[PDB]
């Protein structure tokens, strides 16, 4: 509702990004996590320069599609872990009352120009008195799977979260038929000195 | 594309290599949560 990451029409339930290695069995890290008091409030004009901007841009997307749609994470990413079958992945899950065809885009941008899209559509089932949407162990993009090495192999954590400073990932899933947008999530990390997250609406 | 190493000279080099003079975030209006992990 307002106490979680939700709109009208659509309730992230599930998220994470990890490694896992196999060997017989299999064993993996959480990069992140979050899973599903009302959320505190960010004001979406500090972040608009941190994200792409002129025509296509995360200005033009609030202002347009339902402005309780759109969220700020911050996480604090666990980076303690260990190369052979190293699998990379990112698994999410959406509820909904309706049944639907989500786009869902994801871009990863540095100094708020984007460097890499990703993009799939995913189809609802019916579950219980709604539908679900599970992207399942998607892979994660060797940019991505790189910027995580380069990170890891800095002398101070600190360093890291002083690069990350410039570093976000805007997550947009609308609906396929009626251009409408149904969540737009923005990210911005920080590595713990242990993994965690707040959870913010965006406004204005 | 290895627009990721602009990331790391922008903060490691630090001001050798070009990039577009960036504004931190502890300097924007943003709750006091933002840095305070939970526990």
């Amino acid at each position: 509702s307002m106490r979680s990451i939700a709109s009208s029409k659509l309730w992230m339930l599930e998220f994470s990004a990890f490694l896992e290695r196999q060997q017989d069995p299999d064993t993996y890290n959480k990069h992140l996590f979050v899973h599903i008091p009302y959320l505190e409030t960010v004001d979406i004009r500090q972040i608009y320069d941190k994200f792409p901007e002129k025509k296509g841009g995360l200005k033009e997307l609030f202002e347009r599609g339902p402005s309780n749609a759109f969220f700020l994470v911050k996480f604090w990413a666990d980076l303690n872990t260990n190369e052979g079958s190293a699998f990379y992945g990112v698994s999410s899950q959406y509820e909904s009352p309706e049944n639907m065809i989500i786009t869902c885009s994801t871009k990863v941008c540095s100094f708020g120009k984007q460097v890499v899209e990703k993009v799939e559509t995913e189809y609802a089932r019916y579950e219980n008195g709604h539908y679900l949407y599970r992207i399942h162990r998607s892979p994660l993009c060797e940019y991505m799977i790189n910027f995580i090495h380069k990170l890891k192999h800095l002398p101070e954590k600190y360093m890291m979260n002083s690069v990350l400073e410039n570093f976000t990932i805007l997550q947009v899933v609308t609906n396929r038929d009626t251009q409408e947008t149904l969540l737009c999530i923005a990210y911005v990390f920080e590595v713990s000195a242990s993994a965690q997250h707040h959870i913010y609406r965006l406004v204005k | 594309e290895t627009d990721l190493e602009a990331l790391f000279n922008a903060v490691m080099n630090p001001k050798t290599a070009n990039v577009p003079q960036t504004v931190p975030m502890r300097l924007r209006k943003l709750p006091d949560s933002f840095f305070k992990p939970p526990e």
